[PDB]
Formats: C-alpha cells, structure tokens, sequence
C-alpha cells in the first residue's frame, strides 16, 4: 500500500492522501459519524485500517 | 437549424468507474428545448461525442447543498482531468449551497469526448428538469 | 465599428418587482467605453433586448461584501430565471468579500430580453463607474 | 493551423511590481501542446501581447491552497485592472482549497497587452506542468 | 398560507421557504438583531408570525 | 501617510486599507504569528508602526 501524496508520505493508518486537497487527510474527519464531513464511501475506500 | 452549440440541464447522475481510479458519480445533463446540433454532437450516457474535429469553449456548473467541507467536480478530455472546480466552505452549518463554475477552451479531434464527473461520491447537488443551477454546455469557437 | 457584443460594468442597483414572486434588486450596468452595438441591443432600466434571434453566450459576476451566509443572484430569459450563481461564506467575520461568476448560452429569439437580479434585498455589493469586480456581458455565437 | 484562440497551464509565478501599487506575483502560463497561435499572440514573462486589434473573450481560473480568509487574482488590461475574482473562505482550519474563476469580454488594441497577477504575495495555489486546476486562455469573438 | 417548500412542509411560526437553500430555514436567523445574518425585509416577509 | 480607505479613515497605528475588502483591516490580523492570517510581507508593508 502507497501512502505517497505528492511526495508527502501519509501516517499508515489515521490518513489518507485525499484527491481534493492533494494532501494527506485525517481519516477520523471522514470515518466519524457525529462530524459533518462523514464519508463512508471515503472511510470505507481508504481508511480501511482505520480503527 | 444545427449548429455545434449545446446548453445541458444537468437533471441526474449515475455511478460510475473511471480509467485511473476516477469513480465519482457521472453527472447527466438534459437538452435545453432549443438545443439543436444534429451532425455536431451526439450524446449516451452523459459523455458527449464531438463529430468533426475543432476548438470547443466548455463551461460547466454544480451547485452543492450538502454539509460537506469540500466539494468539486472534473471536465475530462477523453479519460484525462482537464477543467475542475473545487469549493471550500466550512463549519457544521446546515445550510450550504454554492455553485461551483469553471469553463475553458478544449481542442477535441473527430470522435473525441468530453464527460462531467464528481469528486465525490453520492454529494446531494441540484438536479432536475430544466436545471437553473447545475448546467453544463459547449460551442466551437 | 458595431457588433453584436458588449461588456458592462454593473453601476447600481434599482428596486425592482418581478413576475413570479423575484423581488431582488436589479442590477445596472454602464458600457465599457470600446462597446459599439447599435442595431444589436437596446438597454433600458437593466433590461437588455435583443434585436435579431440569435445563440447568445453571457457571462455575469456580481462581488458580494455583506455578514450573511448566503448571498446570490440570477441571470432571467424574459421572466424565467436561466442562470445562477450562489456563495456560501460562513461565520459572524466582518471582513467577507467574494465575487460569484455563471455562464451560459441562452438562445434568444427576436425582441426577447435578459436582466440581472440579486436574490435578496438591500445586499451591500462592488457597484461603481468602471467596475471591474462587478460585471456582466453578451456576445452571439 | 494557427487561430487567435489559446488555453494557458499555469505553471509558475514571478515576483513582479506594477505600475500603480499592484506587487502581486505574477502568473505564468504554459502552452497546452495543442495551442496554434503564430502571428496571433505573442507571449514573454507571463504578458500576452495581442497582434491584431479584434474583441477577445479571456477567462481565468487560480486554485488556492493555503490557510488565508481571503485570496484572489487580477487580469490587467496593459497596467489596469480589468477582471477579478476573490474567494472568502474563513476558520483557521489547515484543509482550505478552492478554484476562483471569472471571464469576460476584453477590446485589446493592436499590441495592447494582459496578464494575470495575484492580488497577495507568497500564497500557495496550485500550479504545475499541464495543471488542470490554475489555467487560462483566450479567444477572438 | 403555504408552508410547501419543494415538498417539505416548514414549521407554520419558525421557519419559512428560503430561496437561497430551496430548503425550510429558521426564522431566528433573519430576525434575530444580533446575529449576522439579520435580514429586515426577509423577517417581515417570510416571518410574520415569528415572535 | 494617508489612511484613506476609499474615504473611510483607517486607526493611524492598528489598521491598514486592505486592498482585498477595500475596507481598513486590523492589523493583529496579519502581523500575529498564532493566527492563520499572518503575512509577514503584509505586516511589513502595511503595518509599519504596529506593535
């Protein structure tokens, strides 16, 4: 598994390189329910070690 | 009478999966009633078939109404990312609408497609008959 | 030497009552001093007429620099709104200031009209002589 | 075959100081490989210079993204300021990105000039080789 | 009086139609004077019984 | 030095006319470090005589 966004290398587990930012993303801003930003299609595609 | 010209009322989306990991949610649009391009275009599936090679003006529109901090869309030249838009609106308010609007001048060849995709998967957006909000069209310079 | 084509600077705004219920402020706009279009457009109080049928293509912009979360305005094919644009800037920041851009082509027929109109009232906007963060234009394509 | 019609990719940016006060970085724009304008445009340091005197539709669009509220860009006609667009996108939160985008119609007389600078100094926004986020162009109507 | 907006029906005293949102929206927020989006003619149009 | 901000004067020592708002800005807001609005060439050229 590549965890390399544009050079910048993500943390294994808790990010994701998101193609919006084209930066490494927090996976707990997508993988949570009560935030508003909760994508399971995202959490599910690539935060899949994510808790 | 036709003339390679089109306006579109983007009136639904479908999934779909892409060349290189694109599967955002393809984006349909509907004639305007006076559209009239017979021999110009021709259009399945949301992806639209140029006829005869030429400079095309492309312009493209989404209006988001979701929570969601980032939205965005991609004009592809065949399977490749060419024109996009992007929104960044933020807090937990509920009540987010804004249109992302992006245009540009595409080179098509004979045969060559352009197609309209989200970023995103299943992003609530505006779609329906004769859309005032989402829309998408083109003309050869 | 005259063509069917024109950009304008939006000057100020003038309350206006609309057919179905649009009782946003109409924008005015001033001709840029290179436009010529005699015998291609008439304007009067907003209102843009065109004089021959024709595929036109307008583009229209209007910098929003007011508190409220939600700020927009429509571009109207006689009394149908055609195009819009929408912004959402969150937060009590005092300091808001964006522009809001749409395109589109509207095929208008003989005499037919288009104007501009916010979706609010009394919304503070970039309005002056030779505006350029307000603005909007036509041309036949 | 040459046309006066070219898409720019906005691949870098120069620092730059103006005529009146603008000391913005100014943007530079690459060819799209299937641009064809000799004897139409003529373009060093990020200005386009226009060979003919003829009306020209030109659009512009930057990507930003950095942590600023309030970001935008300006499109000169020779040293004045013609076009802009602005974004207001507030909160200290790291994840800010947005594309502004706005056009309009442009009278450049035979070598008149434009080019395209930010209004800030030092903001990332994106630009690299074939960039379909940060782009423009422009064509003759 | 129609409370119809797009199919959602708003809340007869507290909330109105907005055209913005196409969505029902809550009253406080247009008629309330501290807040940032106070909006005059929008309360008395669209809010007439609120308060 | 002139404060004129399209007429409105701006504070001589705490604010600058920002070119973007055309209306006076603080100039905490650019010249902090903490804040995600720091430009230290805004500070620099604009807000000479702060702090």
């Amino acid at each position: 598994e590549s965890r390399d966004c544009h050079g910048t290398i993500c943390h294994p587990v808790n990010e994701f390189c998101y193609v919006a930012t084209e930066r490494c993303h927090p996976c707990i801003e997508v993988c949570n329910n009560q935030t508003h930003n909760y994508d399971a299609f995202l959490c599910a595609k690539e935060c899949s070690a994510y808790k | 009478d036709s003339r390679p010209a089109a306006h579109f009322h983007l009136s639904s989306r479908r999934r779909h999966q892409g060349s290189m990991g694109y599967h955002g949610d393809m984006y349909i649009g509907n004639d305007n009633e006076r559209n009239s391009y017979q021999g110009h275009f021709q259009t399945r599936d949301g992806v639209l078939t140029v006829t005869n090679t030429g400079l095309y003006y492309v312009y493209a529109q989404i209006c988001y109404n979701n929570s969601h901090d980032q939205n965005g869309f991609i004009v592809f030249q065949g399977d490749t990312p060419f024109l996009q838009c992007l929104n960044t609106v933020p807090t937990n308010m509920p009540h987010k609408v804004h249109t992302c609007h992006t245009s540009g001048l595409i080179h098509l060849e004979r045969n060559e497609r352009i197609h309209l995709k989200d970023i995103h998967n299943d992003r609530n957006a505006v779609l329906r008959e004769g859309n005032n909000r989402s829309y998408f069209g083109i003309f050869k310079v």
